[PDB]
């Protein structure tokens, strides 16, 4: 099957939630640029996002990063753009 | 759809297409043939005493029950002698042992 | 954007309609065939809606991009994209408003109940016709009373005011505006309860369930009259020609052009004069026009020139009058799809699939373009649309680079359960057929003869990622129905492993057991190279497992290696060898259940690939080829046949002489042949397991694979017997088999039973989504939304023993269901607080069954949550093995797990067919083993005859040892004598029961005196004489031998005390009055003292039974759809004492004496129904009296709530448990609640008694008023059981019940009530086009992702915030 | 028709490819899996690799022992009845065979009933081969022909194996095949290919007028239907976006098929599903009526 | 059918339910190569601008398309056609709405039969690729016997 699906499943309170995380992670993965795991040993061939989550670095919360005023998820978007060089359309 | 015991040698009880329709069609057997006025009459070799004649006759579905007809799974040397006095024979739905 | 909370439906107000619509359409002016530009000011206008072209104007003054914003001076028009004309709407200001045929033709007249008028009569009289009905004004005192033509009242004055006399739909307005709802509500609550007349309380109690609908949050009734008619979107109804001369246009473009033309002329007949004989002629033509958009056929269908086909109306597109409904849900032709023959993919894993390469060139084209511009294959997107659009070989590489991590969805047409559409990783395979994984073939009920499966392609990445962790096949290894995996090694796979782990045995003399002893190892070590001990025998002596195969290769050893090589290779690719050792044949499915529990999900994935490879690998290394000689014929065959042919001859001779009669000569011939097949069949099963353990045809039937103990008998020995198409068994058995020469006679006989099977699935393959449809549309609103509820109300008691499939079964019903409280029964185990019990827990509740009589367990039928359902009361069922997760459609997964097993069920006739059974009994109960005697529901008592006689029937007589285990099962009749009481020990082979298999003594239960009642000589009693007794005593006459007038008289021996008062039966308040049937034996005097246990009457003969039992598919639809069973059993309206009234061969009676009444409670009992009731103890209310099914409607009114939710879910499983299909109770009760979700309260609290509303809203009202505080209110109610075709017909949602043929009565209800429809279900969420709430749709799943780098980064912005 | 009609008949060589269904005359219907090379597939000790391989497991479940009887009849056909016309007839033609048939026959069949080539001459045998000329490949009636006793006896008369089964060799390994297997020449039959067998490839074709449902015809193939049965499938799973676009961006929704295609060709994902065409059409069919449906926010 | 060498034996997963395994020699020889014939009828009806014509004059095509086609639009007998090649040379008028002011001028100067009709011929279904074995010949007397007959 897929690598460490069980461990992934354990990582989250709700099954359906894990899917949301990976999906959102995949979204950013393309748009902003690329990911946290790379140089030493990452995937091989051409491949995808769960490999990261299996790892410790990512953080998925109900409302991890937002803004003080108004519900703006957007502040996260701005910082990411500033930081990630590769650009999408 | 279900074949009736009377349908013997007049229609193959297992020649219906496989799919949406099962038993709704069922083709017509071999020697069986539509005679004159509907009544399907299957050929029967008229056998007198212990001598089988090569002649054939088409008996009606209602006339068959009036006479006792043997079977084909019976041993026969040629057409003038019979193997065993007592041989399995059929009537019009039942099974009994008749002599030659 | 934001998540859609809920949508609201309500009537459109004139002011609300003019909110979305701009301008006003006056003339029916469409678009010409030449230019697409708007013509005049009709349905197509630039000002009203929008332009057509780019930036050009209608006139042609300014077209250049110079004037993009500023409009023209002569003709100011704002030009924008033609897309604006789509969304933008328009309204048509109609003169005289019309009515909606939905709120009229409907049986529940929305204006007939509210407004006091004929609910059907007056309607079809004032609307279409010219029957004038006064609205209001100061003229005519009659404000409610209607009039006609001659009844038209006029002011007999010199100068009167204008009369507002209108008719049709325009008149209904004022009539609704003149009715005060508040005034009709106050007087409503009074008339019903106060007045004694039942003529008035039954008229207002029906016109209130709609009256209060407008009083609440719902809108006013004054919006049901369509005043403004919204137009149909322009581009939604194009006029582009088809091919040649034929045109393809909507049936609306010919209707809207009619309505408008009949409006502009009406306006002229309003401001001026409005004669009753002029305006009528106007609206008469306009009404017929607007009705075309409503419904055609309810009165007058609109046919086309030389065409008998009513124009497809707007509403006809939903209900499907012409029959398009069977095409709508038939399937929307997916743009990205395909179809081809299927095949098997060995090397192919559960993670991948083998799809054609050419097929990928088409469907996967969109993903190609965005990958071509990266390489040197294509230059631009445009020029690439004319290259990769067809046969190209340059794309083979680039295409495969995209299919790296983008799985697809496979699907078979007959989609039963969830596993109908799984996800797999596409693999470029040559050919045209699609490779389907062998194990997955179990999920799809199909073979490989020509069946074709489709294939889809996930577009967005969001729906692609979730299709690899929740949709992938290897992920969901467990079925939605039960905890048993569907995908599991079947045949060719288990055949390879089975052949491996076997031991051959030939010529052996000396006991060779080297494993253990020390002398044996040396002795049989050199004997191997000798001539005595062979090589293919039982011998084990060496070191490890790896070194063992080395020796077995040099023709030294044979066995003891297959078990070693399989015990190292499998646990090699996956650790944990403690569990990995149980393969076998039946444990092949238990492995995929125990591995997941102990280990995990990922480990199981690779664990399936290992068994697969080695499963088919050694399948060829051994070669289990089947042949003709493989079918070894038992040597005991010719012996049994000879003895059988010699037995039928003797019987025939005994008939010619005079030995036999006509009964023992029939059951003798059929018996010797009914067992001749069983003997020869077992003669081969015990002949190969001792002489040749390695038989192809035998091993392939012994292990898993595909083999039955009935299909092998036919080919091997002899095929037992064949019954006729009807049911009557043939008296002429068949001896010849498949091996030998099968004549034309025996082959013809078997055809009768061969026609049925194939003719069953013939009509199921056409539409297998028929049975499932009746269930899915019912409980589709069940969604998982658990929030630590913990409701301990309406607790469902689980009976220690099920009802009774036959007469006295023994099974348990509890799997993965959380307990209600803390129950202590086992000596070691103990279920604490509500905790999800496992499968091993039910065995405990079944063990100590002699102690517990009811298991406390929370059920789904009784839950606090209204819409959704908590997780506790549910269970573990879902997709894996752990606890149920949040956001799951436990309603569609439960209905699909019932329709699937329905295909294997027998289909004869929906209204029950019939069977054939025999009733027999023996008056001898001899215990086999030792232990004590367990008795349940019995009132033992010693009589004057010195015999421990019982006073109840249907007594559970079983042998319970000291460990509490069922070993025996007997049926103790009424009036039987028990050798020992309850609890007394017994010995092996000892009589513990003995009665008379001829008489059923009518024994009392109380002591006192006997009093002759209703027994006069020559009327009901006459001096007669028995045949066995010899004593002349008073005997009661029969019901047919009685004189005229004694038809109501019923003889009885009423027992009284010393004070003459009545003696009540202990336990209840039932007077002791045992009626004396006809031809009874009364050997007792009058006024003589008696005792509990003394016999009063006797029953000389006994009979009843023969025909009964249903079972099969027909019964399934009979349970969910509560109807009238084939053999209805008259339940007991009152719970009390039971005693037969008559025993005559003609008719048998049964009388019950509650308190005051007695005789009136007479129950007629024919000779067909087998008497299951006794003549002593008190029977429960709703208990079965006859040998047949029961009515879900009647039984509900009697017993209680702890019956219907325990019976309708039990009787259904009694059919699936027979064929082998195991379905959990969880996926059966979730649909039952819906057939009960509606009820009628008796004690009014907020609403009146007769309402028929839901029970979820009534459960909360009684919850907060009682549990909390504020004066507890007893809001008691009565259950109401309906069918799945009616309960779903009238639900909360309007789009859910719109799946039926009654979309007229439903849509009107959710409109006039202004009900807020919170989309909870999923089926009602797919039609609208929203997002599935199950996902991930659940509000619960809002969440963002972070990287450590990103985490420091926002901090930098937070840091900036601090001011200096 | 009108204005002449040109009907061109196309002929395509339909070779044996994965997807074709074949079956004999017993009821054992099956479909070709994968065309495995002559490399892996097993073969006898005298070359002649196996052409078609079936599954013995299709006998226990599917009661059709008859098919196996034909197998033993095909292998031993070189010594039963065909032997009379495959040796006694060929010896009369070729002079280099008459010297081998007369001797190799008696060594195999010593039955007095059979024709003795050693005793009978060229003229005698000739007439003894005309009585069964029609039944070249032996003759077996329907319910009254072969027998468990007659067959076995006819298998010891000619070449080569005994009792039926014979020791083969694995095509992959090459070692001794554990225990003999039943082989021979079974008369199978290929089934015709219906129009439905033709692969149905579709990605972007034409659509209907009144509805936005894709429609096939001559050139563009018809799209597969997604019935309610398939709906409850994805409805069961936790997937939401999968079944959502299934009846939106995929088929009906017009504004969905456009934006989606313009996004995939760029390299990014498709814009979130807005308002499906089904939501629009249905909604408009309500406003025109007496009732009214309007979407509400949070 | 035919007579081949059969050997009943569970190979390796392939022959699971009702599957059949055949050697590669079966495709090397045309022992199961059957003949399939598909009919593709092409009818020309009356257009709003006038009756359609059946000629080889069809714009918006390649050279290899009109190469196999004669001077009447109908392909000869024995053509090695394939997915994309034209089988029937049918044409169909457009309409004033589909006409551009540029092609309207040359329509009344260089003749009517210049830029009035478009491309609407019968091609070969995507996937299948065979050869022509029989062509249909018809020519109505009321429509004049042109170069076709
Ligand atoms: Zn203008
Ligand atoms: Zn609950």
């Amino acid at each position: 099957a897929r690598v460490t699906v069980q461990d992934a499943v354990e990582k989250i309170g709700n099954r359906f939630d894990l899917v949301l995380v990976a999906a959102r992670r995949a979204r950013q993965m393309q748009v902003g640029g690329k990911d946290p795991l790379v140089p030493e040993e990452n995937d091989k061939t051409t491949v995808i996002a769960l490999r990261e989550i299996e790892e410790g670095l990512i953080n998925n919360q109900i409302l991890d990063v937002r803004e003080r005023q108004e519900q703006q998820e957007q502040e996260a978007a701005e910082l990411q753009a500033v930081t990630a060089i590769a650009e999408g359309r | 759809r279900d074949v009736h015991p009377t349908h013997y040698g007049r229609v193959c009880p297992i020649e219906t297409p496989e799919g949406p329709n099962i038993g709704l069609i069922n083709s017509l057997s071999v020697y069986a043939q539509t005679n004159e006025y509907g009544f399907l009459e299957t050929p029967y070799r008229k056998v007198t005493d212990g001598v089988v004649t090569d002649e054939i006759h088409y008996l009606s579905a209602i006339e068959e029950g009036n006479y006792v007809i043997a079977q084909a799974n019976s041993n026969l040397d040629e057409e003038g002698h019979f193997v065993e006095d007592l041989v399995t024979c059929r009537s019009k739905g039942e099974s009994s042992l008749f002599s030659r | 954007t934001e998540e859609f909370d809920a949508i609201k439906i309500a009537l459109a107000s004139p002011d609300m309609i003019r909110s979305w619509s701009f301008g006003e359409v006056k003339k029916p002016e469409t678009i010409n065939y030449r230019t697409f530009k708007p013509e005049r000011d009709g349905l197509f206008c630039a000002r009203i809606f929008g332009p057509v072209k780019d930036y050009e104007c209608l006139c042609g003054k300014y077209k250049r991009l110079k004037h993009r914003g500023v409009i023209c001076e002569k003709c100011g028009v704002e030009v924008t994209q033609t897309k604006v004309r789509r969304e933008r709407m328009g309204h048509i200001e109609l003169a005289s408003p019309t009515a909606h045929i939905w709120f009229l033709k409907s049986l529940p007249s929305r204006i007939g109940l509210l407004l006091d008028m004929p609910l059907r009569d007056i309607e079809r009289v004032l609307y279409f016709e010219s029957y004038v009905v006064i609205e209001g004004g100061m003229t005519n005192l009659e404000r409610q009373q209607i009039l006609t033509e001659e009844q038209y009242l006029d002011a007999l004055e010199e100068f009167g005011d204008e009369f507002d006399a209108k008719m049709g739909a325009e008149a209904i307005q004022a009539l609704l505006k003149s009715m005060d709802l508040e005034q009709e509500c106050e007087q409503l609550r009074e008339e019903l309860n106060e007045t004694n007349s039942e003529t008035k309380r039954k008229k207002l109690t029906k016109r209130i369930k709609l009256l209060e609908a407008f009083v609440q949050s719902g809108n006013k009734p004054e919006w049901m009259i369509l005043t403004v008619l919204p137009v149909l979107p322009p581009d939604l109804r194009p006029l582009v020609p088809l091919d040649g001369g034929r045109f393809a246009t909507s049936d609306l473009n010919d209707l809207y052009r009619r309505v408008i033309n009949r409006n502009n002329r009406l306006k002229r007949l309003l401001d001026l004069a409005a004669p009753d004989i002029i305006v009528r002629n106007e609206k008469r033509m306009l009404q017929e026009a607007v009705d075309a958009l409503l419904d055609n056929g309810r009165r007058g269908r609109a046919i086309t020139g030389s065409n008998k086909r009513p124009l497809k109306s707007l509403a006809d597109m939903i209900k499907g009058k012409q029959g398009r409904f069977r095409q709508n849900l038939l399937g929307k032709r997916v743009d990205y799809s395909g179809r081809s023959v299927i095949t098997v993919g060995p090397y192919l894993r559960l993670h991948q699939c083998g799809l054609p390469k050419k097929m990928a060139l088409e469907l996967f084209k969109p993903f190609i373009y965005g990958k071509l511009e990266l390489r040197g294959l294509a230059t631009t997107i445009k020029a690439a649309k004319k290259m990769v659009e067809r046969e190209e070989a340059v794309v083979w590489d680039i295409l495969d680079e995209v299919i790296r991590e983008h799985p697809v969805l496979l699907n078979r047409a007959p989609t039963l359960h969830r596993l109908g559409i799984q996800a797999f990783e596409p693999v470029l395979i040559e050919g045209k057929a699609i490779q389907l994984h062998p194990l997955v073939c179990a999920a799809y009920n199909a073979d490989f003869d020509g069946d074709q499966m489709a294939v889809h392609v996930p577009l967005t990445l969001e729906a692609q990622l979730e299709a690899r962790a929740l949709m992938m096949s290897t992920n969901n290894i467990l079925s939605p129905a039960n905890g048993e995996p569907i995908i599991v090694p079947s045949q060719d796979v288990v055949l390879g492993l089975y052949y491996m782990t076997r031991d051959c045995v030939n010529a052996k003399g000396e006991g060779m057991v080297l494993t253990g002893p020390k002398e044996a190892e040396r002795l049989y070590r050199s004997g191997l190279a000798s001539l005595h001990a062979r090589v293919k025998v039982r011998i084990t002596e060496y070191e490890k497992d790896a070194n063992g195969e080395l020796v077995a290769k040099t023709s030294l050893k044979d066995t003891t290696v297959g078990r070693a090589i399989l015990w190292m290779i499998v646990p090699k690719g996956l650790p944990y060898s403690i569990v990995n050792q149980a393969l076998g044949k039946k444990a092949i499915s238990k492995m995929l259940n125990t591995c997941y529990r102990i280990l995990g999900l990922k480990p199981t994935v690779i664990f399936a690939d290992q068994i697969m490879y080695t499963g088919f690998a050694y399948a060829a290394r051994s070669g289990a080829s089947v042949g003709i000689d493989d079918m070894v014929i038992p040597e005991k065959k010719h012996e049994i046949i000879s003895e059988a042919e010699a037995e039928v001859a003797e019987i025939q001779e005994q008939f010619q002489s005079g030995l036999v009669t006509a009964g023992e000569r029939y059951n003798k011939v059929i018996d010797i042949w009914a067992a001749a097949n069983d003997r020869v069949s077992k003669a081969m099963m015990d002949n190969l397991q001792t002489e040749v353990s390695f038989n192809s045809i035998y091993m392939m039937a012994d292990s898993g694979a595909r083999g039955s103990a009935a299909q092998i008998r036919q080919l091997a020995g002899m095929r037992g017997l064949m019954a006729k198409p009807d049911g009557s068994i043939i008296e002429t058995p068949i001896t010849a088999n498949f091996r030998e020469g099968l004549n034309v006679l025996q082959y013809f006989i078997s055809t009768h039973g061969a026609r049925k099977g194939l003719a069953d699935t013939a009509l199921k393959t056409a539409n297998s989504g028929y049975l499932t449809r009746r269930l899915v549309d019912v409980a589709q609103d069940l969604v998982v939304t658990e929030d630590d509820c913990g409701t301990h109300e309406g607790i469902m008691m689980t009976p220690v023993i099920e009802g009774g499939d036959v007469k006295e079964p023994l099974r348990d019903r509890v799997l993965g269901r959380v307990t209600a409280e803390d129950v202590l029964k086992p000596g070691t185990a103990d279920i604490l607080v509500p905790r999800n019990t496992l499968l091993h827990e039910q065995w405990c509740d079944l063990l100590e069954e002699n102690s517990v009589d009811a298991v406390k367990v929370r059920s789904v039928v009784s839950c606090d949550t209204d819409f959704g359902v908590c997780a506790h009361c549910y269970g573990r069922d879902l997709a894996r093995g752990h606890i149920i997760n949040k956001g799951e459609a436990i309603g569609v997964i439960a209905a699909q797990s019932i329709g699937e097993p329905g295909t294997q069920l027998t289909m004869r006739t929906f209204h029950i067919g019939g069977a054939a059974s025999r009733a027999a009994a023996e008056s001898s109960i001899q215990v086999k083993n030792k232990g004590s005697i367990k008795l349940s529901n019995v009132k033992s008592v010693v009589n004057s005859s010195g015999k421990l006689v019982i006073t109840s029937r249907n007594t559970e007589l079983k042998l319970i040892d000291e460990f509490g285990r069922t070993k025996e099962s007997y049926k103790v009749p009424y009036g039987a004598v028990l050798a020992k009481g309850d609890g007394e020990q017994v010995a092996g082979g000892e009589t513990v029961a003995n009665w008379d298999p001829h008489t059923m003594p009518v024994i009392t239960e109380v002591s006192g005196f006997v009093r002759f009642t209703d027994m006069i000589d020559g009327q009901t009693i006459t001096r007669q004489t028995d045949e066995l007794t010899g004593l002349s005593s008073l005997v009661v006459l029969d019901s047919a031998e009685r004189t005229a007038g004694g038809k109501d008289l019923r003889p009885a021996l009423k027992i009284v005390d010393a004070q003459g008062n009545d003696v009540l039966i202990p336990g209840t308040d039932m007077p002791a009055q045992y009626f004396l049937p006809g031809k009874a034996i009364v050997q007792l005097e009058d006024g003589v003292q008696i005792s509990s246990g003394d016999t009063l009457a006797r029953i000389p003969q006994e009979s009843g039974g023969t025909k009964d039992i249903t079972g099969g598919l027909p019964r399934v639809a009979d349970l969910f759809e509560a109807r009238r069973p084939k053999e209805p059993a008259i339940l007991a309206e009152i719970s009390g004492i039971v005693s037969f009234g008559k025993e005559t061969k003609g008719k048998r009676r049964l009388v019950i004496t509650p308190v005051d009444g007695s005789d009136p409670y007479e129950e007629m009992i024919p000779k067909w129904r087998q008497l299951n009731v006794f003549e002593g103890e008190r029977v429960e209310r709703g208990d079965v009296i006859s040998d047949g099914p029961e009515a879900p409607h009647d039984i509900l009114r009697l017993r209680g709530v702890h019956a219907v939710t325990r019976y309708i879910v039990n009787e259904v499983q009694d059919v699936y448990r027979l064929q082998g299909v195991k379905i959990n109770d969880k996926h059966i009760e979730v649909i039952v609640r819906q057939m009960l979700r509606k009820a009628t309260i008796v004690n009014a609290g907020s609403s009146d008694f007769l309402e028929g509303e839901q029970v979820e809203y009534s459960r909360v009202k009684i919850a907060n008023r009682e549990l909390e505080a504020n004066g507890k209110v007893g809001a008691t109610y009565s259950r109401d059981l309906l069918g799945i075709t009616k309960a779903s017909l009238a639900t909360e949602s309007f789009i859910s019940a719109a799946s039926f043929q009654e979309t007229t009565r439903v849509l009107t209800e959710a409109a006039v009530a202004g009900k807020r429809d919170e989309l909870r279900g999923l089926k009602e969420n797919v039609i609208v086009g929203r997002l599935i709430p199950a996902g991930t749709g659940y509000a619960y799943h809002q969440d963002r992702m972070r990287r450590r780098a990103a985490g420091e980064a926002p901090a930098a912005p937070q840091v900036t915030a601090e001011d200096a | 028709g009108v204005l002449k009609i040109v009907k061109v008949y196309l002929a395509v060589k339909r070779r044996i490819q994965p997807g074709d269904k074949m079956a004999g005359r017993h009821g054992n219907k099956g479909v070709i899996s994968k065309i495995n090379p002559i490399e892996d597939m097993p073969y006898d000790e005298n070359g002649t690799p196996v052409d078609i391989v079936l599954n013995p497991l299709g006998v226990p479940s599917r009661m059709n022992i008859g098919q196996i009887l034909e197998t033993h009849l095909g292998m031993a056909a070189k010594g039963i009845g065909d032997k009379i016309n495959a040796m006694l007839k060929q010896q009369q033609e070729v002079a280099k065979l008459r010297e081998f048939i007369q001797r190799a026959y008696d060594l195999g069949a010593d039955v007095r009933q059979k024709v003795d080539l050693s005793t009978f001459s060229d003229e005698e045998v000739m007439r003894l081969a005309e009585n069964l000329r029609k039944g070249m490949p032996i003759a077996t009636p329907v319910f009254d022909g072969a027998k468990e006793a007659e067959i076995k006896e006819l298998l010891k008369l000619g070449d080569l194996p005994t009792s039926g089964q014979i020791r083969l060799y694995d095509g992959r390994t090459g070692e001794q095949f554990e225990r003999p297997v039943t082989v021979g020449y079974m008369y199978m039959l290929k089934l015709n290919h219906l129009v439905d067998d033709k692969m149905h490839a579709r990605s972007t074709g034409s659509y209907s007028l009144v509805t936005q449902q894709p429609l096939g015809g001559k050139a563009q193939f018809g799209g597969q239907r997604f019935g309610e049965m398939e709906v409850w499938a994805l409805e069961a799973y936790g997937a939401a976006y999968t079944l959502q676009e299934m009846l939106t961006v995929k088929s009906d929704d017009v504004n969905g098929r456009t934006k989606m295609y313009k996004n995939i060709v760029d390299g990014n994902h498709q814009m979130e599903p807005g308002m499906p065409e089904s939501f629009n059409v249905l909604l408009k069919e309500i406003r025109s009526l007496g009732i009214n449906i309007e979407l509400e926010d949070e | 059918g035919q007579n081949m060498r059969v050997a009943f034996m569970p190979w390796n997963g392939y022959n699971f339910e009702d599957s059949i395994l055949v050697s590669e020699r079966v495709v090397q020889e045309d022992r199961f190569t059957t003949i399939h014939i598909q009919e593709l009828a092409c009818v020309s009806r009356d257009t709003k601008l006038g009756p359609e014509e059946i000629t080889a004059d069809i714009p918006n095509v390649g050279e290899a398309a009109l190469s196999k086609l004669d001077e009447s639009g109908i392909v000869y007998i024995g053509a090695e056609v394939t997915g994309g090649d034209i089988l029937v040379g049918k044409v169909t008028p457009k309409g004033e709405t589909q006409l551009t002011p540029e092609e309207k001028l040359l329509r009344a100067i260089f003749g009517e039969k210049a830029s009035d009709v478009k491309d609407s011929s019968l091609r070969v279904p995507n996937g299948v690729s065979g050869t022509v074995i029989d062509v249909q010949v018809f020519t109505r007397d009321g429509v004049e016997k042109d170069k076709r007959a």
